[PDB]
């Protein structure tokens, strides 16, 4: 329906090496964010929860409608979700050989 | 029934055709060698084709003095404003716009001029691309990989390849690299008097540059007979390049 | 999962507006997708107490005034004595509705059902107080109901949540104020349910824990209102003050307990074992049923008596004639109870918590609540002890954890007081050793397994705003480049783009009548388990199906020109349990005009021959030679199909549509082609090969060759070549004449030869001798000039 | 013709993918519980599943 395909694409990432960090995954997604929407977005992370990232976000980016307080496209909250994060779980990394 | 007997064509005869354009061969050499480098993080840079003096020589360490800034080798058109020899001025106004922050990595494609009779190998007007590297520990190993890197990317990564010391004012120490031998790329480690004069702090930064030039990468890649050639624009030339390339086999 | 909030402050006081509360608990982990608010439209609402009443009925409420109220009143059941809820003149209620002074006689003011006020479907049990509450209270206060409750969406990893405890402990740590469990010390009997009752597992793999309460001489009845209303709020009809004292203790501990009538067990002994082969037992449904090896029940010692986490019994169960009870406190392993619950389609609220897994710590102390609930509420009175089998093992996990550990993961800078603190207000307890925290994870939280569950907890609860942003730097350097393959797509598509093909997107899944249209070889088709949709329930083994659908729906929607490329799979089966073969393809189709400009006469139809022209602009793009040949493809005109081929190798095939396939879906001249991108791609190009222009001129020779009608010109052509030795450059069909100026059944086709030497000049002379060989070598091969 | 907008959404993040180290990777549509679920800590159990 108007919101529902059964088939639809997404774009995932992955990023494993030594030292990487969850302020690295937010550097990235901003990145994403401006790519998307213009220079001038910002991101919001918010808590959530997925088997395989630990911990885990929704990501939102500021509306690039609006510019602040609000409009449909935000549905008056400043905020759109877009993105799904996280960072990597163990059992995910040792199952793959890491 | 007759119908579709009637409606029989003769698949295999002339299709409508759609034609292609190309790409100019010095066009394709080009962009492949920025999707490189910006697949690393640089930054392809564009400036002016007619250029002071201060840029295209003095800022590249060639003082007053030097046999390079000879109006008899290089097309004045006052004793201050040049066509440039070489895209480095626009590599050195884009240090001194950094005011001694780096990281620079940016490349620098464009059209260059060398007061010269033409003939099968000498074109007054060519390409250039030139690269600079700024950053606090750059050394001659981070040059050495990067310009591993263009030759595999150029000629495909079997290529044998040949590392030269030599010697440019601009750079210290320096080198030349040839294919299997032919000269390519020249480079160095920028002369700190190059990063002192754009405002670098020599201390802090070291950097590598290159140049290479598409005209003669793409003459030994195709055996292409004639620099003119590419100025010429005779579309039996052109046509040859319209098609995908590989690495092959 | 739904939590009242008047029902939580029994456990925890966030001193803070429901609002407040959902949007912290929501900025922290748990989702609040929504808020209902059960006072919903509700104003002037108070108890009453009908002082007289008159004949539809006119009372006499006392509602706290000075003076009563008259107001009418034709409800089923209603009297004085009666202690009512009265929405007042000048009130308010959901359904609409908003009622002042009326009159007939003289009525004032409504006293009022359940629902009326807004109650439910499938979860309610005019109103009477069963209490003498003070005409004039506030109602919905009276009532329970002066509320709002919270609805959760929960995931796998916060069961906790699914209790008013755990959810008390989650709220605690967010307010870090405390929380406080509910009482649980009952008052007991000289007399131990050990003398009473026997429990043994006899599948102890798949039932941790079984255990067992007695509490004696019970009052069935109705449940206080209080009681009542949570289960209601709670998603869960208050049935009689047993099954309600069960149900509520649920929601309270997440733990499940069944309600057995002692004396109609039909023993003292308990069994829990597995069902058996094909095992029969009719369960308190009614509705009989026989089982499975993978099913646990309970049994009294020959009785199958309870399909444990399910369901009951019939006969075991309480009944209101029930005055002593065991009551249950189980562990069934959650998957046990996942398939069974599934399969008889019997998912309960309490199945549904065996599945997530329970609190450990929980166990006994639930039971120990709906003992003393018991007690308190069907006068009930309790033994001492349980008789518990298996051993439920610690009721904290140790996890170490480091500060650098977790800024390191995260990527803030917090000291070991600041996570420390985060821990102890979750309610671990912590010590540190030099640099490393010991955390002590409750049972209760059984989804804090590792040090990374804990880093969570950390990150979720000093808050994602905090984290500030970096970018990783790779040690190792690499360029990142398309493929070869993949750089070759994108040019590829600019080229079918320049040409002014459109992108299309097309659906995977076809109708299984559908998957084999225009297939290459019978390979098997892959079909899903449970389509959503006849139309999509098979793997299509073509890109056209769907691409010729696009057509008609365009063409229907009077867009007569249409052209479209996709680059797509197809899937063909690899027979059974293997993944099927997926292949990349290039296909498109294309009707309508090609080139229009009407006020210069010019209007070019989409033909085979551009359509040709399309596959070819592909080839040239990609430096492929394809070759053309005569087909037969199903649902293609049998006259315009050709077979595409690389390296003599079939790869597609490019065709009008069959005029019968066309017509089904209202298309007039319609163009597809379909190729093996795969194929394509696995073709090794290399560097263009330059060649320096001739220096020298060529020669041009044509030829009109009388030949059979249904000779193809590549005949022709190769025969030329075949003859033409080392200065035939190519030939070129110019004219192609069928008509009455020519023996019937013949056609003349007109050829232009091309003769080129890259070394020297051409003599008219060499090139006569070879192409009088050329000449030769067609007149023998029946082509007459 | 048209580039369809979802391939221009995703051609986009891929370059910005691409300017900063990354590789673009493609797989299988149809696949195997193993990778699409446990591989991915979905254990036999889920919800998802
Ligand atoms: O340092 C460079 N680039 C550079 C380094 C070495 C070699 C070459 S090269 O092969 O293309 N070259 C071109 C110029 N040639 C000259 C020019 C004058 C004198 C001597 N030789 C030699 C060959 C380019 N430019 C900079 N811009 C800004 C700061 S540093
Ligand atoms: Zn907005």
């Amino acid at each position: 329906d108007a919101t529902h395909s059964h088939q639809f694409t997404q774009i995932e990432g992955l990023v494993v090496d030594k030292n990487i960090k969850m302020s690295d995954l937010k550097g990235t997604l901003e990145l994403v964010a401006k790519k998307l929407f213009g220079a001038d977005r910002e991101i919001r992370l918010r808590p959530s929860y997925f088997p395989f990232t630990e911990p885990s976000v929704e990501v939102d980016v500021s509306c690039f409608k609006c510019k602040g307080k609000g409009c449909n496209v935000c549905k008056h909250t400043g905020w759109i979700e877009i993105l799904g994060a996280g960072m990597v779980h163990p059992n995910v990394l040792e199952m793959a050989g890491f | 029934n007759q119908q579709l007997a009637e409606e029989t064509i003769d698949v295999t005869l002339p299709s409508r055709q759609i034609s292609i354009g190309s790409k100019h061969p010095l066009t394709r050499t080009v962009e492949e060698i920025e999707d490189l480098f910006l697949g690393l993080g640089y930054e392809i840079v564009d400036g002016y084709e007619v250029e002071q003096d201060y840029y295209n020589f003095e800022a590249l360490n060639l003082p007053k003095s030097h046999p390079a800034r000879d109006m008899q080798d290089s097309f004045y058109i006052t004793d201050e404003i040049l066509m440039r020899t070489h895209t480095s001025p626009v590599q050195a106004r884009t240090m001194e716009k950094r005011n001694g922050q780096g990281p620079v990595k940016i490349i620098c494609p464009g059209k260059v001029y060398r007061r010269d009779s033409d003939d099968a190998t000498h074109s007054h007007q060519f390409t250039q691309i030139e690269g600079l590297v700024v950053d606090k520990n750059i050394k001659m190993s981070d040059l050495k990989g990067t310009l591993e890197l263009v030759a595999k990317k150029l000629f495909g990564a079997d290529r044998e390849i040949r590392l030269r010391p030599s010697y440019f004012p601009f750079t210290e120490p320096s080198v030349e690299v040839d294919v299997s031998w032919i000269e390519i790329l020249g480079a160095g480690m920028v002369h700190p008097n190059v990063l002192e004069m754009a405002g670098f702090d020599s201390n802090e930064y070291s950097g590598f540059a290159f140049g290479m030039g598409p005209d003669r990468i793409a003459m030994l890649k195709y055996g292409i007979e004639d620099i003119r050639y590419f100025y010429t624009n005779d579309v039996r030339f052109l046509e040859q390049f319209k098609a995908v390339e590989d690495r092959g086999e | 999962m739904l939590i009242s909030n008047e029902w939580l402050k029994d456990y925890v006081d966030a001193g803070v507006k429901v609002e407040d509360l959902a949007e912290r608990i929501t900025r922290t982990g748990i989702e609040v997708d929504n808020m209902i608010d059960y006072s919903k439209d509700i104003k002037n609402l108070v108890v009453g107490y009908i002082q007289s009443k008159e004949k539809l009925n006119i009372c006499q409420v006392d509602i706290g005034e000075e003076e009563p109220v008259q107001i009418v009143c034709g409800a089923p059941n209603v009297d004085a004595g009666q202690h009512v809820i009265v929405a007042k003149v000048g009130g308010r209620l959901p359904g609409g509705i908003k009622i002042k002074r009326a009159k007939g006689e003289r009525s004032e003011g409504m006293i009022c059902s359940l629902q009326e006020i807004g109650i439910s479907s499938n979860v309610v049990p005019i109103f009477v107080f069963p209490t003498e509450v003070e005409p004039g209270t506030d109602a919905l206060t009276a009532l329970y109901l002066n509320d709002q409750v919270m609805e959760f969406d929960l995931t796998p990893n916060r069961a906790d949540a699914l209790s008013m405890v755990g959810t008390a402990y989650e709220v605690a740590a967010l307010y870090q104020t405390e929380m406080t469990k509910p009482e649980t010390q009952s008052n007991e009997t000289s007399e131990s349910a050990t003398n009473e009752l026997s429990v043994t597992i006899d599948n102890p793999e798949k039932v941790p824990y079984y255990s067992a309460r007695v509490v004696k001489n019970v009052s069935i009845e109705p449940s206080p209102i209080w009681v009542q209303a949570r289960l209601i709020k709670a998603g869960i009809r208050p049935i009689n003050n047993v099954v309600d004292i069960s149900n509520y203790v649920l929601l309270e501990y997440g733990q499940p307990l069944h309600m057995f009538d002692q004396d109609h067990i039909g023993s003292k002994e308990i069994v829990v074992r597995q069902a058996k082969d094909e095992e029969t037992m009719t369960t308190l449904d009614n509705n009989e049923r026989k089982l499975v090896d993978t099913d646990i029940v309970i049994s009294n010692g020959q009785e199958p008596i309870a399909l444990a986490g399910v369901m009951g019994g019939d006969f075991s169960e309480v009944t209101e004639q029930t005055t002593n009870v065991v009551i249950e406190g189980a562990i069934f392993d959650p998957v046990s109870i996942r398939h069974t619950s599934r399969r008889l389609n019997l998912r309960s609220e309490a199945s549904s918590r065996f599945e997530k897994g329970i609190a450990t710590e929980f166990v006994d102390e639930a039971v120990d609540r709906a003992c003393y609930l018991l007690q308190e509420l069907a006068s009930g009175e309790v033994l001492q002890d349980r008789v518990s089998s298996g051993d439920l093992g610690s009721f904290v996990t140790p996890i170490d954890i480091t500060a650098e550990k977790v800024n390191k993961t995260i990527g803030f800078n917090l000291s070991n007081d600041e996570i420390q603190s985060i821990f102890r207000q979750l309610g671990f307890e912590t010590t540190l050793k030099g640099e490393t925290l010991t955390v002590n994870v409750p049972s209760r939280r059984k989804d804090i397994t590792i040090k990374e569950d804990l880093i969570e907890e950390v990150a979720r609860i000093y808050g994602y705003d905090e984290i500030p942003s970096s970018l990783p730097v790779f040690g190792e350097v690499t360029s990142g480049e398309l493929t070869d393959r993949q750089h070759k797509t994108r040019t590829l598509k600019e080229t079918l783009e320049g040409a002014g093909l459109n992108q299309a997107i097309t659906y995977s899944l076809v109708s299984k009548d559908h998957a084999k249209d225009f297939a290459l070889q019978e390979r098997p088709t892959i079909s899903l388990l449970m389509p959503m949709s006849e139309a999509h329930a098979t793997l299509r083994q073509s890109l056209l199906p769907h691409l010729i659908e696009a057509t008609a729906y365009n063409v229907a929607r009077k867009n007569k020109d249409v052209r479209l490329y996709e680059i797509g799979r197809v899937f063909f089966g690899n027979g059974e349990g293997e993944l099927p073969d997926e292949v990349e393809y290039l296909s498109g189709i294309l009707t309508g005009e090609y080139v229009v400009n009407a006020w210069q006469g010019k209007k070019e139809e989409i033909d085979f021959f551009i359509a040709k022209g399309v596959v070819d602009r592909v080839a040239e793009k990609l430096n492929l030679e394809f070759s053309y040949k005569a087909g037969k493809i199903e649902g293609l005109h049998p006259g315009r199909t050709a077979i595409v081929s690389l390296g003599g190798a079939g790869i597609g095939f490019i065709g009008e549509l069959h005029p019968q396939v066309a017509a089904d879906n209202d298309l007039k001249r319609t163009y597809v082609f379909e190729l093996n991108y795969d194929a394509m791609m696995q073709v090794a190009v290399g560097y263009i090969n330059y060649e320096q222009i001739p220096k020298f001129p060529g020669v041009t020779r044509d030829i009109a060759l009388e030949v059979n009608h249904d000779v193809p010109s590549s005949e022709l052509k190769q025969i030329i070549h075949n003859n033409g030795e080392d200065i035939l450059q190519s030939t070129l069909v110019f004219d192609v004449y069928e008509g009455e100026h020519l023996e019937k059944g013949k056609k003349s086709v007109a050829i232009r030869l091309n003769y080129l030497d890259t070394e020297d000049t051409l003599t008219d002379e060499r090139v006569s001798k070879i192409h009088d060989k050329i000449l030769e070598a067609l007149q023998a091969q029946g082509a007459t000039i």
